[PDB]
């Protein structure tokens, strides 16, 4: 007898076949709607046929979405959403409660409704709704430089400088030292100093450190370790492979091991999608 | 004298390979007129760049990418035959070097160049030959830096003919 | 009758969902006119799932895509479909290379088990892997029908026109019976739709993007009698046609006496002296060719050009050489020459080092005149240090000693068009005097074209059948030999095994022979295959090499070849006025009870209207339509500002022998440069471009380009990158990029462009493509074809028009005969009058009213007739002149001839020929 083989997606989409009978001549497979696919019809039974291919289904596995869940601090405004029934791309309005507004919206304009799409794996698409003078600086670091054109009067702004024209003056996380810098953090960049009422220096200068700036050889096509940080746009997506122009990865110098440092450390790049 | 054939497969080399890094130069190598050793400046300059200093990092940015460039362009409709061929490559290393001050950066890694060059790849390569020679005027300290490695390295190699030649 | 132009850029349609979409049987009918070029593939028109996620692929698909999808060379009809159950999509091809500009009925039926694809009512294919019904009832509302592309922009280019679709399978017969009826409506059961755009919007949607297509009015759907005589395999033109040389083989008639002028070109030094060849000369060898070709009904007319020119008198002449490969140091025997350097020094070596003190010396010696001594630095070209004509070796300085025939062409710029040229060279090569143009080449009544000979074998006593055998080549006939010796391999398809009128020289009473120098009959081995000894070979044939003392005579075929190419393409040496005759009998397109119809062919030379002399005419087609080819080209110098430059290979025809190869007549940016030169890349995005003007500046109405060799890298872009309207006031319409396939010729309809457009200029970002040649289409009644008179036709019967008709003269090439008599026996044939001056008679055509004929529908085997299709088109299966075509078996009667070659049936008579159905035998 000729053989139907076991039936695949193919058959019926989103679906699992059960097969008793075998994949026969005359045989019956039943299938089961997964969830949340809704069986729609009056059987569901594939027949292996003469011609060596399974029988037309008879029922479809429709998808669709049950009620969505409520957002946080968000209102439901299409009312037909309520319901437990909404197909595959239907969508569904909310609109942000009073002193509320969805995050990624601009400064100019704050978004304070969105939509949600029921997708195709019976989900839904996530949305949010968001709401005198002062002291010499005389414990200072060896590369780091203070300019204090206005004095130390509090509330002036002193220039903080390093030696190195290409070393940043910042401070890091109080877990991480100058040789600790992880490759996912960005350091904060501190420009000035401010001394406040208290006759104290903010930030301190003892927290400032002048940690090595990332060289101009960002985004010229070379992948140098250096400039390969969170610091800086990870050399200007030079070291990953998507992120650079000539979708090729020559590290510089040649040297730099492409699977140690100069290594593609982005987490936006598609290969670390 | 450039192989018609050889020709050809340069040419679809260089519109495809990229001008950062040195593809360009890898296939305009094995060319029928012989001239070998910009390959070799590549790998030279880039395995020894990680001894140079901030300048010297930008010398090896812009020089390389300067070569790269003017050989896919210089490489237009210039003569088929060799001796055509070989002034066109040595025009490039005078012009690129020159555009890009080699002289001061060279001033500033003088110990790092004596290493990168040999007085076995100076003769084998004709490229290497036009490197040195701009370097002799490069400065005074330098030059002399040069002609110290040159003439120990073939004073080892050649025994005493280099000391014959020396004279 | 409307008709759909689908321009390729967006443009689709998709049936609106009120109709009920066939299920398990169907059968598509669309007459179509696609153009060259497509996009591979183009969706002409499918079934698609719009809910299938996943697979997308259910569904059917009509189109054109390129077997071979390596290289996209060979675009078919293809019909493709995967039902709801099956596994995988099944795609069928046509069985030949789609034919752009000409109108295509285009069915497809599934009945369930076989799936078939028709072309033009012949089944060009079938198979049975699909098995049930395309789609269940459940998903019905998920199938859309979409018209002139998929809605992944697969889109198709052309005319569409009278789509039809039913809920049945049809049979052949149906299908045929379809196609006779040519757009006529009637409502049927199993119609689901048919299409007359009356009203598109009433029943087809536009897409999304809003591109609905243009609605024409439909030329025609077709033309009876088609008059498309293509060549057999070896041949060139339509005097190597079967059909047309057999009426000047067994006619006497269109064999009449000839008189055809030729111009002998005799240079002379400035003082009208030293001749390059005597008048003796002249005088000899005209009176040898006069009583050679007395018996053969040819008698040449002698006209000498003297020209007194030392400049050009005193350098050498060369022939069969090439200047480009001069010092390329390479050797190349056939420029090897005293005054050529030895090749310019690539065939003479020597002792070079001992050779350095000579340079720089200021005065020419003699070992430094070489390409690697770069020839002295040009002391040795300068007029004042020493003697160009023996001194000057170089193939650049405009001072060279040398010349090539091309270049002496170049330089006298005689009218072609009206003598046979006899030029003069220097052929090295012993086995030819020198190279003769052939009739089917550009250059045939262009200045460029004529006979080159060896004035050391013109005239002299041994030595004048030389110019009797070129000029043989020059009317057409091919060497004896072919066959055996010029075929490419021992499996050339069509060399010359036996004698027939196919294959070798195209004349079957000269029987094969090799490559011979004595007239006597080849030895046995003397043969490069081997596989078969040779018997009264044409040894003494005048196209043989065998020496003059022993070649004699020309065999009554290759007088008949010779006597076509003069009504053919030597009209204009002849002085006498005479029309080009009729070459094939008046074909009987259908009989009543009381009258018959005749359509013949147009005279053979091609022209519909009056020769005048001056005018454009010559040009005009049928309609008083206006095609012409590119007549200027130039394209910039690579590499130098300005440079100006004239590619003369993209002029005139397409002369390109294979598509898709590399070729020497075309126009390729690479062969812009000089040899001895690395080839620039083209420029960035504009590309190198190639300007082509046309001698008449007109109101264009369809462009076409033949791009015969494209690299076969990037995308979509076709490498054509732009092509530009030059138009006469200073306008330049862009028509944007073109996608091309390298064996199709580039067709694009101009029916936005509304000046006078008087070239083009093709761009291209490839530095490989060649283009062959392009043609303007002029609309109808164009302004310079009005005012000349057409050729007109007059009939004359055996026995004669019982009314005193004087033919009443005819313009339509159609007659219809009222005054008949069943069951008598009547001849007919047409007599071209251009003015008052007739043709010869055509070939008769017997026509016994009542009785049977080729046409009718009936096969009288009695007559010949292996088939019979009650029409009178080719490349149905059956032929016009009722016999099966190559690879077309044909059943039933009247016949339905389908493609039995991979048709998914084995048969008889497929099993000793057909391995792709039947086996290895
Ligand atoms: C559906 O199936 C039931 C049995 O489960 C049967 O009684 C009924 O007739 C069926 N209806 C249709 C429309 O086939
Ligand atoms: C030459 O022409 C005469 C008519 O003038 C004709 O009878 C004869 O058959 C012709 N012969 C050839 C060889 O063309
Ligand atoms: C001869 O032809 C040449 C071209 O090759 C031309 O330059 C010259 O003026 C002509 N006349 C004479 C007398 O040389
Ligand atoms: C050129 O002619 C010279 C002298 O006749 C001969 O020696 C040489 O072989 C020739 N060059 C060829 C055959 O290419
Ligand atoms: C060039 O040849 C001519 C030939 O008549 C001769 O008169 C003249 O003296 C020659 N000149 C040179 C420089 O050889
Ligand atoms: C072809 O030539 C052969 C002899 O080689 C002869 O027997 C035959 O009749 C000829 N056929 C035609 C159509 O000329
Ligand atoms: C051919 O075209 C070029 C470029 O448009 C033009 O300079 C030249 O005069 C033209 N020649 C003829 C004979 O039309
Ligand atoms: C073509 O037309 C454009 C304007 O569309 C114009 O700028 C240009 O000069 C014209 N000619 C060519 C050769 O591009
Ligand atoms: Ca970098
Ligand atoms: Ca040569
Ligand atoms: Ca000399
Ligand atoms: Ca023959
Ligand atoms: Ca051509
Ligand atoms: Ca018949
Ligand atoms: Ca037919
Ligand atoms: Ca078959
Ligand atoms: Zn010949």
């Amino acid at each position: 007898p000729v053989d139907c083989s076991i039936p695949d997606h193919h058959q019926v989409y989103a679906a699992s076949f059960s097969c008793p009978e075998g994949t026969t001549f005359g045989s019956q497979c039943s299938f089961q709607c997964r969830h949340p696919a809704q069986l729609k019809g009056n059987n569901s039974l594939l027949t292996c046929m003469e011609d060596g291919l399974w029988s037309f289904p008879e029922a479809l596995c429709e998808l669709m979405c049950l009620a969505p869940p409520p957002v946080p601090n968000a209102d439901l405004q299409t009312a037909r959403c309520r319901e437990n029934k909404h197909k595959v791309g239907s969508f569904c309005k909310y609109k942000c409660k009073p002193g509320y507004h969805v995050p990624g919206s601009s400064r100019k304009s704050k978004k304070r409704a969105f939509k949600t799409q029921c997708t195709q794996d019976g989900s839904w698409q996530e949305g949010a709704c968001v709401p005198g003078q002062c002291s010499v600086p005389n414990e200072l670091n060896s590369n780091l430089k203070l300019q204090c054109p206005d004095g130390y009067a509090i509330g002036s702004e002193c220039a903080t400088s390093c030696l190195d024209h290409n070393s940043e003056s910042i401070i890091l996380p109080m877990n991480v030292t100058v040789r600790d810098i992880p490759h996912w953090l960005n350091p904060t960049r501190v420009e000035r100093v401010v001394c406040t009422a208290g006759l104290k220096w903010y930030p301190h200068p003892a927290l400032i450190h002048c940690v090595k700036g990332c060289e101009p050889f960002m985004g010229d096509n070379y992948c140098d370790a250096i400039n390969n940080r969170a610091f800086c746009n990870y050399d200007g997506g030079d070291c990953c492979t998507s992120t650079v122009k000539t979708k090729k990865v020559t590290p510089f110098p040649m040297s730099c091991d492409l699977q140690g440092d100069c290594a593609c450390r982005d987490p936006q790049a598609q290969e670390h999608s | 004298r450039l192989s018609l054939q050889n020709t050809a497969e340069i040419q679809h080399c260089l519109v495809n390979a990229g001008d950062v890094g040195c593809g360009v130069f890898e296939c305009f190598e094995n060319n029928s007129c012989e001239i070998r050793g910009l390959h070799g400046i590549c790998m030279t300059f880039l395995h020894n760049a990680g001894k140079f200093d901030a300048q010297g990092k930008s010398f090896i940015k812009d020089a390389l990418k300067c070569k790269a460039h003017a050989l896919r362009h210089r490489f237009g409709c210039i003569s088929r035959k060799c001796p055509a061929i070989r002034e066109m490559v040595s025009q490039l290393q005078r012009e690129c070097y020159l555009k890009h001050d080699l002289c001061a950066a060279a001033q500033e890694n003088t110990r790092v160049i004596v290493e990168m060059i040999h007085f076995k790849d100076l003769l084998l390569h004709e490229p290497y030959v036009d490197l040195v020679n701009l370097l002799l005027t490069c400065g005074e300290e330098v030059k002399e830096a040069i002609t110290h490695s040159v003439q120990v390295q073939c004073e080892q190699n050649w025994g005493s003919l280099c000391s014959i030649l020396s004279f």
